[PDB]
């Protein structure tokens, strides 16, 4: 039998959130000079 | 123009007639009813005559109560030591304070002390009972000056001579025979 | 007070009739409630959370 | 000050828009319906030393 | 119902804990904190109800 | 009212024991006044009456 605990309303957040990890990283193929040019 | 001093407002006076002079002491009876009532009774039952003041410890306290005068001794009108009272508006902030002395908790016997200065270590320990009026305060300091002797004890005690209950706030103390 | 001390009362000290300014304070509270709900909430937040790293 | 309570007056009156919207949502009976709240009754006097105490 | 109980509960609880500097009572300080974003509602319910000057 | 290195009272310890204190009333005439008279200082006045108010 699977109950909700219940929540004390007057407890502040309990655990801290804002650390920071880097972004996480497959590229579609790309099917799309004269020297005097360059 | 505003100077606060914050304490309940006594009940009862008694007076002590002792060698250092007179001692009038306002009690707290709404506060300390039992050390208040145990006081009264033995004042009036005249068993602090001539009873020394056996203990001193320079500006400490002064402590006094022992019919045997060796600080030992003393009884209560119960029958056995009775309960501790204790308050957030009694304190030792200041000499002046009459309080119970005892060996621990619940073990309050018919010995009192004099503060004669702050002891804020008592706290929540010693019940205080009453105080001593601002007046007749010099003469419960000269119950301190005397040449002591070893273990605190004075080569001279002073004495308590008589008791004088000068407002009772108890109906029913009926002094024992 | 001008019609409280009106005849023989003079300026002396003694007037209570305070129902009118218990009366504002109320009403200034029943404001500020919720502001200081919403402010406390975040001083408590950042309290416990920590403030927020990104400053996004 | 006669001239100035006059002036909130009218402004009041002229101020008054309805509520506009309207939720009727309770806050002690939420708070009392959760096991952490009790509820009694108590002298005001008692109530708000226990106030004061909390506060500090 | 939520029936209520008896004062001298609410009474000993705060005397209790009258300052949660107890080595004891540790988790209340967390909670007690907590609340303090619905203090000033509760001050505004308190001073609402302030008792009149007949009332003794 | 008190110094701010004096603590707050113990409403048990001093107040609960303590009378009230007699409040302001008036001396309203048992006869002139006389329906209004047996009430009129009551904390909620008609509240226990079928006949007078709604109710509870
Ligand atoms: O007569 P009182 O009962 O003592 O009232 C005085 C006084 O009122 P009146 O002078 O009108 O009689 C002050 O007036 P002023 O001295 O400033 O002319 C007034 O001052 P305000 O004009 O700022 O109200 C002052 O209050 P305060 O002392 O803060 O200035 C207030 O007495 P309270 O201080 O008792 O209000």
């Amino acid at each position: 039998r699977m109950v909700e605990m219940q929540k004390d309303p007057m407890e502040p957040p309990r655990f801290k959130i804002n650390k920071k990890i880097p972004r996480g990283p497959p590229p579609a193929p790309v099917m799309h000079m004269t020297v005097k040019e360059q | 123009s505003n100077i606060y001093i914050q304490e309940p407002p006594t009940n009862g006076k008694v007076l002590l007639k002792t060698t250092a002079g007179d001692i009038d002491i306002e009690l707290w009876s709404k506060e300390a009813p039992k050390a208040c009532r145990n006081f009264i009774q033995l004042c009036l039952e005249a068993y602090y005559d001539n009873t020394i003041f056996h203990r001193v410890v320079p500006g400490f306290i002064v402590q006094g109560g022992d019919p045997t005068g060796t600080g030992s001794g003393g009884e209560s009108i119960y029958g056995a030591p009775f309960k501790d009272e204790f308050h957030s508006r009694l304190r030792f902030n200041r000499r002046g304070l009459v309080a119970m002395a005892n060996a621990g908790s619940h073990d309050n016997g018919s010995q009192f002390f004099f503060t004669l200065g702050r002891a804020d270590e008592l706290n929540n320990k010693h019940t205080i009972f009453g105080k001593v009026t601002g007046d007749t305060v010099y003469n419960m300091l000269r119950l301190s000056e005397v040449d002591i002797d070893d273990d605190e004890r004075p080569h001279n005690p002073h004495k308590i001579k008589s008791c004088e209950v000068l407002f009772n706030p108890f109906d029913d103390i009926i002094p024992r025979e | 007070y001008y019609r409280f001390n009106t005849g023989p009362v003079g300026k002396g000290p003694g007037c209570g009739f305070w129902a009118a300014g218990w009366r504002v304070w109320l009403f200034f509270m029943r404001g500020i409630t919720p502001l200081l709900e919403r402010w406390l909430g975040n001083l408590l937040a950042r309290q416990f959370e920590g403030r927020h790293s990104k400053g996004v | 000050s006669y001239q100035k309570l006059l002036k909130y007056y009218v402004l009041n009156a002229l101020k008054h828009r309805p509520p506009k919207a309207q939720k009727k949502r309770y806050l002690f009976r939420s708070f009392k319906a959760t096991k952490f709240f009790q509820s009694t009754k108590l002298d005001w006097v008692e109530v708000g030393l226990q106030v004061c105490r909390q506060g500090y | 119902q939520k029936e209520d109980m008896p004062p001298e509960h609410v009474r000993k609880i705060i005397r209790d804990h009258g300052d949660m500097t107890n080595r004891k009572f540790r988790h209340d300080k967390r909670v007690y904190l907590g609340a303090l974003k619905y203090m000033p509602h509760a001050v505004l319910k308190l001073l609402e109800n302030m008792p009149m000057p007949w009332e003794q | 009212p008190f110094d701010d290195e004096e603590p707050p009272l113990d409403y048990a310890d001093n107040i609960l024991d303590v009378e009230p204190l007699e409040a302001i009333q008036l001396e309203l005439d048992p006869e002139e006044d006389a329906p209004v008279l047996d009430w009129f200082y009551d904390h909620q006045p008609l509240r226990d009456s079928r006949k007078y108010v709604n109710g509870s």
